[PDB]
RNA sequence: UCGGAGUACAAAAAACCCUCCGAGUGAUUUUAAUCUAGACAAACCAGUCAAAAUAACCAUAACAUCACUUAUUGAUCCAAAAU
RNA sequence: GCCUAACGAGCCUGGUGAUAGCUGGUUGUCCGAGAAAGAAUUUUAGUUCAACCUUAAAAAUACCCCAAAAACCCUAAAUUCCA
RNA sequence: GAUAGAAAUUUUUAUCCUGACGCUAUAGAGAUAGUACCGUAAGGGAAAGAUGAAAGAAUAAAAUAAAAGUAAAAAAAAGCAAAGAUUACCCCUUCUACCUUUUGCAUAAUGGUUUAACCAGAAAAAAUCUAACAAAGAGAACUUUAGCUAGAUACCCCGAAACCAG
């Protein structure tokens, strides 16, 4: 509901993309266990095309830790020091990429 | 087995987030609240359908009050500037009117003119005279 | 094979007294008319606070029902080849130890790369030697069973399974009879021409 | 119809049912049209031949007669010298 | 009970019963089980068929 | 809808105790054991339960005929007011009929 | 061959934590909750239906039933008290015999049918034994010594034309029990009973030689079996010289429900041994 | 009772001026038929919503083409009052195998072979 | 409860405490059988037709007829006869 | 009438979770399709069939349907069956 | 008719291996108790506990300050109290509360002040799906003209006036 919710103005961080576009995506945290199930997809993320992604994006800091967690998250912090948390808890390959990229753009 | 509800407080919780800004006991009782919350999620979906019409009605006023401000009605305005080719919509031609002061009265001149050689065509009933701005261009 | 032997044997002691088996509610609270409250009968209804519970379990419960004699054998079978191909199965000779510690087999399991749990079958309860019998009395990840003590459920449940010659024998006569097999007449503990 | 028996625990079956019915292994159900002893005299010849020919059920008696028989009924009779042991078996159903 | 290549097998038995029906038969193939199942009474056929083939 | 407001003592349950590890052991006694002794004689339990299954009336009929004679006044009285309860819905209630 | 074999190296440990039933094997329970499956939980409005007050199966509503208006007649009248016989095909028979089942070289009877698997029977079930049908007449090939309770003439035939031997003998419920499982009647520890003779329907057919009786005339045996070969435009075989005619005209007593085995002896099958009375009444009332 | 309808056949004879009137050839009846529905099947009988089913106008203002044979058009009369009908007409002939990727129907009626070539 | 006419104008069906006729059988002799295709009608139960083939009469009919002929009728169970 | 504040027949306990074709209630999300009544019935406050409808499976024709065809005193809108 | 229902005849090997895919103070016994209290009596019949190693540590210490109800902080035209929104709380525009029962309810037809905790679909004969073996299936008794065995899919709660016995 619009009036329930809060409300802002179509804006850009910093007069972004009008003398040069720069991504506002400053790091990102994978915090992600080496033997849940649950984290069968992260695992394979790392493994397969997270190196990619920061290749692909290297204005992005990449951290990823493998601690004993029950549920897989990734942490976005961007330049406006805004912090996105987000749960990848049982989700594919695919769909982790979707995200990432998502949460890049 | 006996088998309880422990979450009943986040599922109380989800609906009371929803009415927390309403007046009465409908934002603390959770009785009064689900009936009022999906009352309000109705209303947003049926005034979601109407704010287009709303907005459109309200530009529709706009180009009125700016047309009469130029000495001409909103239909033949409307009927002029789509003879002449100029697919501009309500949305754009109010935008023009606020903002546009002078394109505005330059596209009121131009359907006033458009409206004039329709009627001089009309009262002629000749096919031989075309008027300048009546010419039809073909896709290209 | 592995859901029937968790189910089989499960016997379910819940039980709660229905409406009929609450102490008291003999008579009606108050009139049915005139009163100006609800309508009542008994005041243990599942409504009441004291009531009785609707449904609820009634009574002990038993699950207990028996896989055909054939799909069990195939089960067995199957967790041996699965246990085979996953290079989780060993098989060794006679099951004797030099000394009777069992530290002596953590070191022996963790040298040899076998897994955490490993499950050790003996053709004979009685034959097996005391070495490995005091060895693995100690251990919990080290079960020792005999042959006829083999089943899915533990195959699975310990990540490495180490057998016998004689029990290796054993297991393939026993599970290669009912592959050529006629339907029991009467059950197969009575004398037959070619069956003990 | 007693679908839990008091005694055993087992489905019961009603006994007008195999009284005056009789079910082919096929699956259809045999009986005698009614009325077919009464009146004799007030009826055509074509008509008492109707009356005393045998006639089967629909799909819906059918069924309704295999609730109120059990599996008793339904078995495989091998009698001695069966007068309807060529009707036990369907021959060239195309369905 | 059948042992190899099952989709070898439902090849040779779409191929051998085309010319009978005029289509490819319908075949559903179950290859956890090992069984192969033709839409159609080929009971026979296929049992003359296997035992030409020698099985 | 009020939950606790401190962590319950974990509970460290560990899965290599006795019976965790021996569950089922002799499950395929018979099968494995040159046939004497059926899985039914491994069930411990009440008498009129071992290598049975039924619904609630017919395990109330057969409790009422195995161990009956040994029930207490109140235990039976119950018993049969449940045998007839159950046969009564069960026999004459439903929609399916 | 098996791939799957190979494909289950690189999956990971098959344990009690990944393991997941066939797909549309188990059909999910559904509960009368949510707001589709509640208000009324597919029961209707009121009446009867949804208060699970209706009645029998075979009420209309108070008209006459369908299954009560139909007169009485005679279908299953006497059912538990008519013969039962079960039907053994010639092919069948010849089928048993070249996979293995019953050897030709040994006199067949019911036993050993029950032991072969190729017929079953239940006594409880009014069952009498098992009778011999012609279905398979024309491939049958084969030289045995059968013994059944009731035999078609046409199956009559086709046996004496290879040159076996048809017998049909009566047995009373209790001795088909002991002939049909022996074995549960050896650990009964009884002895063994006489063989009940046919009642007076049975007679007839059990002591005409066209039937091949087992109470019938044995010097009217050739004559039936060169009408029946004269019928059936064959040449009878002389069965006399075989080397098999001891095998072929082994014969059982009346009285006699075994093959060897005598009434009222004990078969101890524990210590392999067989007990015989030896007293005058028993002796008497066992031979009588 | 409300039952079907049996249009006369005067109705269905048109008359010399009508040819001139509708732009119609006096002498070569037309090939093809566009038909469109415009007013909706509710409130109408079951027998016109199932033509209107069977003549692929399930659809309120989608053009749909149709053979001029008289097997369709005693449809086209039975639902003559929720369609619009007018001739195909096909100024730059039939479209061939190279022109079915560039062609369009125009609001009046005529099919364009090249329709925004380049 | 059953039948005919109108309502219900032209295949079938179609209701009202709607409008009118009727039936709960008589007279007479041609005393009118068995078995079986295929059909009508019908919720079910019941109701209707019927080719070919069989034994007796012309060696060429047998559908009993008439009274508006359409209605003139009652299921199981159970009781009685002589089955 | 009165029989311990309710007597056309006291109260308590047990049968008893009496029985209700009658009223009320029947608790997560999303998706697909989706029904207004012919006959019996101490039956019209209800059930059981039929016709519709749902879920699966086999098939092949299914609606629209020009001629031609469907009664005799007169008879409309139109029906049935069909390429 | 609803329904009731055997028998003749068969099978059953000694002991430990026993605890819990039962509840945690509206649950589990009614129970802290058949006690208070209510009836002349038979009889009915409850609710009520929470600190800490130490309270012989109460100038006592820490966690939630999360239900309804209030206070902090009474209200300013207009309207099922909300939504579209808006620089802006209202002012502007639009929407005849929710279940139940009905041909049809905003209906002035029923139900509810509110919060918390309890309170209502249960059965495998025939069938469908999956799997084992298959002219045979089933760990005994049966069914079998592709069938037999196993598993999963299914059928509520409250309420009378009454009747009988002591
Ligand atoms: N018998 C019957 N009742 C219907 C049908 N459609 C709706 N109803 C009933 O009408 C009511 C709901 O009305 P609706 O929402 O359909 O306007 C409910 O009582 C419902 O059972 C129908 O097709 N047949
Ligand atoms: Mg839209
Ligand atoms: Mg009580
Ligand atoms: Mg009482
Ligand atoms: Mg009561
Ligand atoms: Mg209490
Ligand atoms: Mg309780
Ligand atoms: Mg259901
Ligand atoms: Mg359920
Ligand atoms: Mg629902
Ligand atoms: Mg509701
Ligand atoms: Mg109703
Ligand atoms: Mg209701
Ligand atoms: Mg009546
Ligand atoms: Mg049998
Ligand atoms: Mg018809
Ligand atoms: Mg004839
Ligand atoms: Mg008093
Ligand atoms: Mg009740
Ligand atoms: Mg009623
Ligand atoms: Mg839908
Ligand atoms: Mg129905
Ligand atoms: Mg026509
Ligand atoms: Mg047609
Ligand atoms: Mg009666
Ligand atoms: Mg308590
Ligand atoms: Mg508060
Ligand atoms: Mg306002
Ligand atoms: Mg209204
Ligand atoms: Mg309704
Ligand atoms: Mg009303
Ligand atoms: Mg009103
Ligand atoms: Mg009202
Ligand atoms: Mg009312
Ligand atoms: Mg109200
Ligand atoms: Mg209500
Ligand atoms: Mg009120
Ligand atoms: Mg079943
Ligand atoms: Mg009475």
């Amino acid at each position: 509901t619009a009036r329930g919710t809060a409300s802002r103005f179509l804006t850009s961080v910093l007069h972004n993309g009008l003398g040069r576009y720069v991504q506002q995506l400053q790091r990102l945290s994978f915090s992600l266990s080496r033997d849940a199930p649950s984290s069968r997809g992260a695992r394979e993320f790392v493994e397969r095309e997270v190196t990619d992604f920061a290749r692909r994006n290297p204005g992005v800091v990449i951290y990823v830790n493998p601690r004993p967690c029950c549920v897989p998250r990734v942490v976005a912090e961007y330049l406006n020091g805004a912090v996105r948390e987000e749960s990848i808890h049982c989700k594919s390959v695919e769909e982790i990429a979707a995200l990432v990229q998502k949460l890049a753009d | 087995l006996r088998s309880r509800v422990t979450d009943r407080y986040w599922r109380v919780q989800e609906v009371l987030k929803h009415a927390r800004h309403f007046r009465g006991r409908k934002n603390r009782c959770y009785r009064l609240a689900v009936r009022a919350v999906t009352r309000a999620f109705v209303k947003c979906t049926r005034a979601r359908r109407l704010k287009k019409r709303s907005l459109r009605t309200l530009w529709i006023n706009r180009i009125t009050a700016a047309s009469q401000e130029h000495g001409l009605k909103y239909p033949a305005f409307i009927i002029n500037l789509i003879k002449c080719q100029v697919e501009l919509n309500r949305k754009v031609l109010a935008d023009l009117a606020i903002y546009e002061p002078k394109t505005f009265k330059s596209l009121a001149a131009l359907a006033k003119r458009r409206r004039e050689e329709g009627f001089a065509a009309a009262l002629g009933d000749g096919k031989e005279p075309d008027g300048i701005f009546s010419r039809v261009v073909q896709h290209r | 094979v592995a859901i029937w032997q968790k189910n089989f044997k499960r016997i379910s002691y819940a039980k709660t007294k229905t409406r009929a088996e609450v102490r008291g509610g003999g008579r009606k609270p108050w009139v049915q008319k005139g009163s100006g409250r609800a309508r009542h009968g008994s005041i243990r209804s599942p409504i009441w606070r004291g009531g009785g519970v609707a449904h609820g379990p009634r009574g002990p419960t038993s699950y207990y029902y028996m896989l055909p004699m054939k799909v069990r054998v195939q089960g067995l079978k199957v967790a041996l080849t699965v246990k085979l191909a996953q290079d989780d199965l060993h098989i060794v000779d006679s099951l004797e130890l030099p000394t009777a510690d069992p530290q002596y087999l953590i070191e022996l399991a963790r040298y040899r790369r076998w897994g955490d749990s490993v499950l050790l079958v003996d053709l004979e309860h009685e034959d097996m030697p005391q070495n490995v019998v005091a060895a693995t009395s100690g251990l919990k990840t080290f079960n020792l069973v005999p042959a006829v003590g083999l089943n899915v459920h533990s195959m699975l449940k310990h990540q490495t399974l180490v057998l016998t010659l004689p029990t290796v024998a054993f297991l393939e006569e026993k599970l290669l009879w009912h592959n050529s097999r006629y339907t029991p007449l009467y059950p197969f503990r009575l004398p037959y021409c070619d069956f003990p | 119809v007693t679908y839990f028996s008091s005694r055993k625990g087992k489905r019961k079956t009603v006994k007008a049912v195999i009284y005056r019915f009789l079910r082919l292994h096929s699956g259809l159900w045999l009986r005698r049209k009614a009325g077919y002893k009464k009146k004799l005299w007030k009826k055509t010849a074509a008509r008492k031949r109707r009356l005393r020919e045998f006639v089967f059920c629909n799909k819906t008696q059918s069924k309704l007669l295999d609730k109120m028989t059990t599996s008793f009924w339904k078995r495989r009779n091998w009698y001695a010298d069966d007068p309807y042991q060529k009707y036990q078996d369907r021959t060239n159903l195309k369905v | 009970k059948v042992e190899g290549d099952i989709w070898a097998l439902q090849k040779d038995v779409e191929d051998f019963l085309s010319p009978l029906l005029g289509k490819t038969p319908v075949t559903q193939v179950n290859e956890v089980t090992g069984t192969l199942r033709v839409k159609g009474y080929f009971d026979q056929q296929l049992k003359a068929w296997l035992l030409e083939k020698g099985f | 809808f009020h939950v606790r407001v401190t962590l319950p003592p974990r509970k460290v349950v560990d899965r290599w105790n006795e019976k965790r590890a021996m569950f089922g052991v002799y499950d395929n006694i018979g099968i494995l054991g040159n046939f004497e002794k059926h899985p039914k004689e491994l069930i411990k339990g009440p008498i009129w339960l071992r290598g049975w299954k039924g619904n609630e009336l017919q395990r109330c009929i057969r409790k009422k005929r195995m161990v009956g004679n040994r029930m207490f006044i109140d235990d039976l009285h119950n018993l049969n007011k449940r045998i007839s309860y159950l046969y009564k819905h069960f026999n004459r209630h439903g929609k399916y009929r | 061959g098996p791939r799957a074999l190979d494909l289950l190296r690189a999956l990971p440990r098959v344990s009690l934590a990944n393991l997941k039933p066939n797909p549309g094997s188990r059909k999910p329970e559904r509960r009368p909750r949510g707001r589709r499956r509640g208000r009324k939980c597919g029961r209707g409005h009121k009446g009867e239906r949804q208060r699970g007050t209706r009645p029998r199966l075979g009420f209309e509503g108070g008209q006459t039933p369908f299954y009560l208006r139909i007169p009485k007649y005679g279908f299953n009248e006497g059912h538990s008290f008519r013969h039962q016989y079960q039907p053994l095909s010639l092919n069948r028979l010849q089928y048993l015999i070249d996979l293995g089942r019953v050897d030709p070289t040994q006199p067949i009877d019911l036993t050993q049918l029950v032991n072969g698997r190729g017929v079953t029977i239940q006594p409880s079930k009014r069952d009498y034994g098992v009778q011999l049908v012609e279905e398979g007449a024309d491939t049958f090939k084969a030289k045995v010594n059968i013994e059944v309770q009731m035999a078609s003439e046409l199956a009559i035939a086709a046996i004496e034309k290879n040159g076996g031997v048809v017998t049909t003998a009566f047995y009373d419920p209790r001795s088909l029990e002991i002939l049909c499982k022996p074995v549960p009647f050896f650990l009964r520890g009884q002895p063994i009973p006489k063989r009940m003779l046919p009642p007076e329907a049975l007679v007839p057919y059990y002591t005409d030689a066209k039937n091949r009786g087992y109470l019938a005339d044995p010097a009217r045996f050739p004559e039936a079996r060169l009408e029946l070969a004269r019928k059936y435009g064959y040449v009878l075989p002389d069965i006399t010289k075989d080397e098999l005619f001891k095998m072929l005209s082994t014969r059982k007593d009346p009285r006699q429900i075994f093959f060897g085995l005598a009434p009222g002896w004990v078969v101890n099958m524990a210590d392999k041994k067989i007990l015989k009375p030896t007293d005058e009444n028993l002796l008497k009332y066992y031979s009588s | 009772k409300f039952t079907r309808s049996r249009i006369p056949d005067k109705v269905f004879q048109p008359s010399p001026e009508d040819h001139e009137k509708y732009g119609g050839d006096p002498q070569y009846p037309h090939k093809l038929h566009i038909v469109t529905r415009i007013k909706s099947t509710k409130r109408r009988p079951y027998w016109e919503k199932d033509i209107i089913k069977m003549l692929g106008l399930e659809k309120a203002h989608t053009p749909q083409v149709h053979k001029n044979i008289p097997s369709v058009n005693a449809k086209l009369k039975v639902v003559k009052h929720l369609i619009r009908i007018k001739p195909l007409k096909l100024p730059q002939g039939l479209p061939t195998e190279e022109d079915m990727a560039n062609t369009c129907l125009k609001s009046n009626g005529e099919l364009v072979v090249r329709w925004l070539l380049n």
